[PDB]
């Protein structure tokens, strides 16, 4: 998913799925 | 940043991919 309100583990999950072997930065205080 | 973009507002692929490495 992508087009929704994405909070907490849901946002992290989305980032995981989308980013690959690239991984990602989850920075809530951004 | 991300929480305002994707949690409190509706998120997009475009914005999610800004957080990939």
């Amino acid at each position: 998913f992508v087009n929704q309100h994405l909070c907490g583990s849901h946002l992290v999950e989305a980032l995981y799925l989308v980013c690959g072997e690239r991984g990602f930065f989850y920075t809530p205080k951004a | 940043g991300i929480v305002e973009q994707c949690c409190t507002s509706i998120c997009s692929l475009y914005q999610l991919e800004n957080y990939c490495n």
